[PDB]
């Protein structure tokens, strides 16, 4: 018979569940009514960056600070200097459902991908200077949701068929695949050192994965809805997650439990993109609602909204030095604020 | 259209209306009909002096 | 400020192909095909590809009626579940539903996916052209007999033709009291919510009827002209 | 049609001829007779005394032919000293014989009705232009079409403020006493003629933005998807440019044949075709594209299960709001021609299409610029945006 | 956690009546769309019947319709279902799915193999 | 029936920690980076590239 391992399971798991609430005695929010509030922060598009046709999906910094790279549903991938708005790159796609976007961090790859189920990676550097198709990646059986830029030669990309992946872009293998989740993984974060990732599904859940070792080490639980986007704060011991049900939450490594939850009642609709700020003080959260909000990592105020959209609010990035902020909208117009 | 209409219609009218004040002047209505001999139809409209 | 000049002109030159783009782009229309794995959608698009990769997961199929280009797009190597990837095509011309009108037993579950496609909230501007395909069979099966659709919805018999039906000639009273029965019983949930912002347009396509696209033509014709007029609050 | 500057022309030569016979006719007066003068009206020569015979109605007068036989005449004394009138200091002088403001309270109501509807109307649209270019939401090529109709509605409004004050300037006192010296007035000006030139350019080019509003809106209903970067550079100058293809020639004929005074009268109805009858053009064509458009509407509303009962007040509510955009008001006495225009249909057919063409403007600016739905999304966003601070 | 429990069913006469009690926890349940989805032995998911948030849009499958009733208690998180008149065919496996998406009225994928906001099910 | 098993086993030896300490380290880290934080503290004009 199997019900006794069905039943130990749940045992074996409500034990873990009262362990987590054990090493819990205070929150954050007790502990964080002594620092002075951030207050009132206001932010100005400093520069708009027009030319997409249609929606934008998703968007990636580029380790520089200053070039940035866009993906949008007619088809094109576009790089921009963000300083000057001038367009670098006008990369023509071969299928123009994209729905994802990477940047390499050593300036010299950018990767794509979407409801083709193939990540595409092109080299922005060739010896006659256009860009070509250097690699396809397949083997997923699902659209892909997220790509990011583990290295030069090995990307980790995570899509609808309940599945993560490690891939290396010399042979296109899946040397390293990452199951457990129960629905579609929708995005992906690396921690700052290449070791771990977190990945959120639409199965209200994220899970902690190693790139080295191959399986999850922890997941956490608490949300009510699917995952839209996922984030890492700076230390690397922590994560905030945005999701369909309107709230973000964080939660931490070593704690393995929820550590606290922001949500507001005038808001309703999910989340799209979260992206912690260079000194982690800062949560900056897209919202269906047309606007973005910025609330402080601690004490869960709204300090700003960055209202200056037309349309959802998709992609929203951090610059690595923390100099500016940029959202992507359907509105297929890009933002940069400070 | 209407506009050129009007302004030609409005534009004679002045123009006959200038003309019979020229003759008026001429005549030189104050002094012309002064115990009602012969009052001219021209001095009743009203242009300088 | 050479290179600032440069990199101006490379920009000009992206600026200029990107509005070469933006033509082709803005001259043709998108479409959606969707349906269950027995709705004949497969021997549509394949005939509508004459007419004019492994996993793969979309596909296409450009043909040009009267030199306006539609773009159709068929969903392929995807999971059952469709929630999430469906927003992608929120703004599109028009959304192509197959449904399989002799398969009663799935009919339900055909209208079910109808309602929650109508109902969605990325998709609330988007009309839906309805293929009743299969018309053959569904003819054949009610000679036939031994079918009693009325056990599976319990109207057929508090219903009658309506008096806006057209039946091809030398066709029994049967077969289009039974095609009408389900165009409104699809009619029923497209005219529930929306109120004039998207509209459905039911045809009734036998198995390979080669006038598939001037029907897609026809109601991306007036799906266009609509938008237009309600643009200009005409309408 | 008399100009005044002819009759004064005229009276200049009349004078040059009383003063030739006031020295070359021979002296009838014998001892204290009539004395021959000119009292600056006709000449008096030297009569019988104690009679009153005298001279005919002089020419240069303008109405000329008016009992021809008529003589104005003066009696003589005894010793023919011009005998005087109720003990003045001019002869007695009896005119009734060669005597020759309906038209008035008409024209100061139009002025006054069409002055108000063309002020109304460049306050509206001067705010309709400022809250479409201000909104960058709304930058689409139907917007691009609609502010160059709004600017077209403006330059009429301003060219009729000119044109009125121009005509204002051109019959003041000032300029008729110094057309009775005889030196140039404003009237032998270039600004003069100029500014009546760019009214009928104006007029042109409001009458053909209807025609491409009208025209583009065809398009976009009936065709296919044209390259919008090539079609309204295409619109632009058929807009703005074609007028200049009728109003430049009608200037060169203007100064030409019939220069008259400062181009304002139309006394050769075959120069005042040349801009007549493109504009009818333009209006025929574009009642044509109402009747398709109202067709394109109705078959919508009598389609899909939608007609119920509400056919009738939606199509008004639709024929309503098309009826300004385009120049389908002035296809009711476009056709009746200005030469035969005569009477009180005369005066009914000026004060229609005035009054119409004057509101027009407001109507547009608040049909397309107040009501619409996405001007009022955007105000809401913005009052929305700026509630947060 | 989203956690989605079923009680009742068995096995019982033809035309007799059940009734089936779901309880849920881990989320608002008072801000969702219930529905109930049952899979016959030997054939695939059938979508039964669906319970709007407010509990006003209420609707059935046909072959169901008119005889299957069902209950919301926001206040405990409780759905129950009620059923009578039991019917040869009408022998499955009922889950008392959810809608993902909460305050709106459509929810897709609720009928799908593998949906993650389904309970084990009680058989019938 | 195996590998779920095995997953949850792995996942029951854990070595988390008190909830305070982790808290009061994410603090010492706002605290220690708020410093140069350019969206936190407006960076001047001067240095910005974002004119």
């Amino acid at each position: 018979e199997l019900d006794q391992l069905r039943q130990e399971a749940e045992q074996l798991k409500n034990q873990i569940r009262d362990a987590r609430k054990a090493c819990a005695d205070a929150t954050l929010s007790q502990i964080t009514n002594n620092i002075d509030p951030v207050g009132r922060i206001q932010m100005r598009t400093r520069r708009t960056l027009r030319g997409h046709l249609a929606k934008i999906y998703a968007m990636h910094w580029g380790t520089d600070s200053r070039l940035l790279v866009s993906a949008s549903q007619d088809g094109k991938l576009i790089i921009w200097d963000s300083y000057t708005t001038n367009k670098v790159h006008a990369i023509p796609l071969r299928s123009s459902w994209v729905m994802t976007c990477a940047y390499a961090p050593s300036g010299n790859y950018v990767a794509c991908g979407g409801l083709d189920n193939i990540c595409s990676i092109y080299n922005l550097k060739t010896r006659e200077g256009n860009v070509r198709v250097s690699r396809e990646l397949a083997g997923h059986t699902g659209y892909l949701s997220c790509c990011r830029f583990l290295d030069d030669n090995q990307i980790v990309t995570s899509s609808g068929d309940t599945t993560c992946a490690l891939w290396d872009i010399e042979t296109g293998q899946q040397t390293t695949t990452f199951t457990g989740h129960t629905g579609d993984v929708m995005s992906l974060s690396l921690a700052p050192d290449t070791r771990l990732f977190v990945s959120g599904a639409c199965d209200a859940s994220a899970k902690l994965w190693d790139v080295r070792e191959g399986m999850c080490r922890q997941t956490f639980t608490g949300h009510e809805s699917d995952i839209n986007a996922i984030c890492f704060f700076p230390n690397g011991n922590a994560f905030a997650t945005g999701s369909d049900d309107a709230t973000c939450r964080l939660f931490d490594l070593r704690a393995d439990q929820e550590l606290m939850t922001y949500s507001h009642d005038n808001i309703i609709c999910g989340i799209t993109s979260v992206s912690f700020s260079k000194s982690g003080r800062l949560l900056l959260a897209g919202y269906d609602d047309f606007n973005c909000n910025v609330w402080d990592a601690l004490k869960a105020d709204r300090a700003g909204v960055l209202a200056g959209h037309d349309n959802r609010v998709s992609c929203l990035g951090v610059t690595d030095d923390g100099m500016a902020v940029a959202t992507g909208s359907w509105d297929s117009f890009l933002k940069i604020w400070n | 259209h209407a506009e050129g209409t009007f302004t030609s219609d409005v534009s004679s009218y002045l123009e006959g209306q200038a003309a019979k004040c020229f003759i008026a002047w001429l005549i030189n209505c104050p002094g012309e009909c002064v115990p009602g001999s012969a009052c001219p139809d021209v001095c009743t409209n009203t242009c300088p002096l | 400020s050479a290179e600032d000049k440069a990199a101006v002109e490379r920009s000009k030159m992206i600026e200029k192909q990107l509005q070469k783009d933006k033509q082709v782009y803005r001259a043709t229309h998108r479409l959606l095909l969707l349906g269950a794995d027995n709705s004949g959608k497969s021997t549509i698009v394949k005939q509508m590809r004459i007419y004019h990769v492994k996993t793969s997961g979309i596909f296409e199929t450009k043909f040009q009626v009267d030199k306006v280009n539609f773009h159709m797009f068929d969903v392929g190597a995807q999971r059952d579940e469709r929630r999430k990837w469906i927003q992608c095509f929120n703004d599109v011309t028009a959304i192509i539903f197959v449904v399989d009108s002799s398969d009663y037993n799935r009919l339900q579950e055909a209208l079910n996916d109808f309602k929650s496609i109508w109902n969605n909230r990325w998709l609330r501007t988007i009309s839906v052209i309805l293929f009743l395909n299969k018309q053959d069979l569904l003819a054949e099966k009610v000679l036939a007999g031994k079918s009693k659709i009325e056990d599976y919805f319990p109207e057929f018999a508090r219903y009658t033709t309506p008096e806006d039906a057209t039946p091809e000639p030398g066709e029994d009273p049967r077969v289009t009291r039974a095609k009408y029965f389900i165009r409104d019983e699809f009619l029923r949930i497209s005219t529930a919510s929306g109120d004039g912002r998207h509209y459905c347009y039911p045809h009734f396509t036998c198995s390979v009827d080669t006038e598939n696209a001037r029907r897609i033509f026809n109601d991306c014709r007036d799906i266009i002209q609509r938008m237009h007029l309600r643009q200009y609050e005409l309408l | 049609t008399v100009s005044l500057w002819e009759t004064v022309q005229k009276w200049r030569e009349y004078r040059r001829q009383c003063q030739r016979s006031l020295t070359e006719d021979p002296p009838p007066a014998t001892d204290l007779f009539c004395n021959r003068t000119f009292d600056e009206y006709a000449c008096w020569p030297d009569g019988e005394p104690g009679s009153f015979v005298n001279v005919s109605c002089p020419w240069y007068l303008p109405w000329a032919s008016s009992v021809p036989q008529g003589h104005v005449y003066r009696f003589c004394t005894a010793e023919g000293l011009w005998l005087q009138k109720d003990n003045s200091s001019l002869p007695w002088r009896d005119l009734s014989e060669c005597e020759e403001s309906s038209p008035e309270e008409q024209l100061l109501f139009l002025y006054i009705i069409y002055t108000v509807g063309y002020a109304l109307s460049f306050s509206a649209l001067v705010i309709a232009s400022a809250i479409l270019l201000g909104f960058r939401h709304l930058h689409c090529t139907r917007n691009y079409i609609h502010l160059n109709l709004f600017a077209s509605f403006i330059l009429r409004a301003l060219s009729v403020f000119i044109k009125d004050a121009a005509l204002k300037w051109m019959y003041s006192t000032a300029a008729q006493q110094h057309q009775w010296d005889g030196l140039l007035s404003y009237q032998d000006s270039l600004s003069c003629r100029l500014v009546f030139l760019l009214m009928q350019y104006c007029v042109a080019a409001n009458y053909y933005w209807l025609l491409v509003e009208g025209v583009y809106l065809y398009t976009l209903l009936a065709f296919s998807v044209l390259s919008e970067q090539w079609i309204f550079r295409l619109y632009v100058s058929i807009g703005w440019g074609v007028p200049l293809l009728f109003v430049v020639p009608w200037g060169i004929v203007k100064y030409l044949y019939e220069d008259e005074g400062c181009w304002t009268r139309n006394s050769n109805m075959n120069y005042w075709l040349i801009i007549r009858l493109p504009i009818l053009f333009a209006i025929g064509v574009n009642f044509l594209i109402f009747v398709r458009v109202i067709c394109i509407v109705v078959s919508k509303l009598k389609a899909n299960l939608m007609c119920k009962t509400d056919i009738k007040c939606r199509l008004a509510k639709s024929t309503l709001t098309l009826i300004p955009l385009l120049g389908t008001h002035e296809v009711i006495f476009a056709f009746v021609m200005d030469e035969h225009a005569r009477g009180t249909l005369r005066f009914i057919k000026l004060f229609t299409e005035l009054s119409f063409t004057s509101f027009q403007g407001l109507m547009v600016a608040i049909l397309y610029c107040f009501v619409n739905n996405e001007v009022q999304l955007e105000f809401r966003k913005s009052w929305e945006r700026w509630r947060l601070e | 956690q989203v956690q989605l429990q079923e009680s009742g069913g068995g096995l019982v006469q033809p035309g007799g009546s059940l009734r089936l009690s779901c309880a849920a926890s881990g989320f608002t349940f008072s801000n969702y769309k219930m529905n109930w989805v049952r899979q016959a032995p030997g054939k695939g998911l059938e979508w039964v019947s669906d319970i709007s948030q407010s509990g006003a849009s209420i609707s059935y499958t046909g072959s169901v319709k008119g005889r299957f009733t069902i209950s919301r208690d926001n206040a405990k998180n409780t759905l129950y279902l009620q059923m009578n008149s039991l019917k040869p065919e009408d022998t499955a496996v009922y889950y008392c799915a959810r809608c993902p998406a909460p305050f709106t009225r459509d929810c897709f994928d609720v009928t799908s193999t593998t949906y993650a906001y389904r309970g084990q099910g009680t058989q019938v | 029936a195996r590998k779920l098993v095995e997953q949850l086993k792995m996942e029951a030896n854990i070595d988390r920690i008190k909830v305070s300490k982790a808290a009061a380290d994410l603090m010492a880290y706002c605290e220690a980076h708020a410093k140069e934080d350019p969206l936190l503290t407006p960076v001047p004009a001067s240095e910005n590239p974002f004119r």
